[PDB]
């Protein structure tokens, strides 16, 4: 789709869960892509500290 | 080469190691080895 | 042309052409399955090809 | 089909062997069996379990109808339209050799197998008929297909397509369980885990993870078991699913051999239900706990059994008896005492472990150049 603060949301709560499971690597890279997402969004003002 | 001697001469793929070890002593090892414990 | 007798061109390579590049240095690499070489050689719009 | 395949051969098994098991494997056998039109590989069956039923005659009639639909379409096809190699004379007569592996027994499935081989070029279809060679051989346990068709795989198939090999990684390995190596073979490329789908190629995926956690502490307990089971992230999701398994693992472990034994009894009764299944079960615990007594009897020289009579389970006299077996086995380097009651242990040297080497590896090939030396010279 088009919106992307939503995809800002998945992508950090999925790598809440593989760390969860004990997951290490595999939450590494769904952060990393959380990263490079949360770069072109207006304003993160709370999800910025949600996400660091 | 004939010398005169000869004349007469996992299905158990591995057995025979397993069974001069160990025959018949109760393979299940839950009856006595894991049922130890009524005894305290 | 007493001294140079064959001026040649090399021009930046066609989408057939970016493939068979592709398909070389790609040779060594282990790719898995599901995956278009065509579709990334289409992605590339004027490539090197280096 | 041939997809999920492998859950038959289960219970045959488990419905022969074990007669007290047989309240519930045939309710959900036949019923299947009369799906699937599965007509010619049951009648071996149904003289071991329940007598005879009259569906046969009507699947029969079910088998030919669909045999005949299928043989008006590829003799109609092989006399009009002339086009061979992987088209649709090949699809077709494939659509007979894949009815009689679903259907049918192995004999009319292998002599299409055999000849719709001997038609292609393209490699990939060659090795998709290897890799039904080899799983009708893995049905009925045919030591003699494997042999074949994993060499066709190997050399005459795999010099040149890719990661459709790993696939087969999963059954080089899966051939060498239900042979006597599980123990080292098995465990090395078991352990490549990252497949996931489960496939006919992978046949399942959580007992893929039993599987390959179960024979992983046989052919290494500290060079590293630790990075590649404990350490290993993917296999540490699955296993944070099966309370058991990982409660297996952390027992071994962190050394708690008392849960260990528990574990280890519910293990080798969880085995009694496997198909590959006849080298497991009388040399898996026997292992196991010699395993276990070695690191044990590591750390210490001076052992009182009676600190095993607790530390341990129970039973002063059923460590005495099995410490006995072993010894006397030619394993587990320690020597058993009465009344003092003090296990000593006794380990070789660096002097004595490398005399013991040079003395047997000298003779060998002192023995070797014997032979030699007298085959020349008369």
């Amino acid at each position: 789709m088009d919106d992307k603060a939503l995809l800002v949301e998945v992508q950090l709560l999925e790598s809440k869960t593989y760390h969860a499971l004990s997951n290490l690597p595999k939450a590494r890279a769904a952060l990393t892509s959380a990263r490079t997402t949360a770069n072109a969004i207006y304003c993160p003002p709370k999800l910025q500290a949600t996400l660091d | 080469m004939s010398e005169k001697k000869q004349p007469v001469d996992e299905d158990n793929w591995d057995d025979d190691n397993v069974e001069d070890d160990f025959s018949n002593q109760l393979r299940a090892e839950l009856e006595k080895h894991g049922y130890k414990m009524e005894t305290s | 042309p007493g001294r140079i007798d064959r001026k040649i061109e090399f021009p930046p390579p066609n989408e057939e052409a970016r493939l068979d590049i592709l398909k070389i240095h790609s040779r060594k690499m282990n790719l898995t399955r599901g995956i278009n070489l065509r579709k990334i050689a289409e992605l590339m719009p004027g490539a090197s090809g280096a | 089909p041939k997809n999920p395949d492998l859950r038959i051969a289960q219970l045959r098994f488990l419905l022969s062997l074990p007669e007290h098991r047989g309240d519930a494997a045939v309710r959900d056998e036949l019923m299947a069996a009369v799906r699937d039109n599965n007509m010619a590989p049951y009648y071996e069956a149904l003289c071991k379990s329940l007598d005879w039923q009259i569906d046969v005659d009507l699947l029969n009639k079910m088998k030919k109808a669909n045999e005949d639909e299928l043989k008006r379409l590829d003799e109609e096809l092989e006399d009009a339209e002339k086009n061979l190699g992987e088209s649709e004379i090949r699809d077709a007569m494939m659509a007979k050799a894949e009815y009689l592996c679903r259907i049918g027994d192995k004999e009319g499935a292998l002599t299409a197998f055999r000849k719709t081989y001997d038609k292609t070029v393209a490699l990939g279809h060659r090795l998709d008929i290897v890799f039904y060679l080899l799983r009708i051989g893995l049905f009925y346990m045919d030591n003699d297909l494997i042999t074949r068709n994993t060499e066709k795989a190997k050399s005459l198939i795999e010099e040149g397509g890719d990661w459709d090999r790993r696939n087969r990684l999963k059954v080089y390995q899966g051939l060498y369980c239900v042979a006597i190596r599980d123990f080292k073979q098995a465990a090395e490329l078991f352990l490549d885990t990252v497949s996931t789908f489960t496939s006919y190629e992978l046949m399942d995926y959580k007992t893929f993870v039993t599987y390959t956690v179960y024979v992983s502490m046989i052919a290494l307990e500290r060079p590293d078991l630790r990075e590649k089971v404990i350490k290993g992230a993917e296999i540490l999701e699955v296993l944070h699913s099966l309370p058991a398994v990982r409660q297996y693992l952390f027992s071994l472990y962190e050394c708690r051999y008392s849960v260990f034994f528990q574990s280890l009894a519910v293990v080798e009764q969880e085995m009694k239900k496997d198909w590959l299944f006849a080298p497991h079960y009388r040399y898996y615990v026997r292992e196991m706990r010699i395993h276990a007594y070695s690191q044990l009897l590591e750390s210490y020289r001076s052992l009182t059994l009676g600190y095993m009579a607790e530390a341990f389970g129970v039973g002063v006299e059923f460590i005495d008896q099995e410490l006995s077996r072993f010894i006397a086995a030619g394993r587990l380097h320690c020597k058993i005492d009465k009344v003092n009651e003090i296990v000593e242990t006794n380990r070789p040297d660096s002097k004595n472990w490398q005399y013991q080497e040079t003395i047997k590896k000298g003779d060998l090939l002192l023995n070797r150049v014997q032979k030699l030396s007298r085959v020349i010279n008369m």
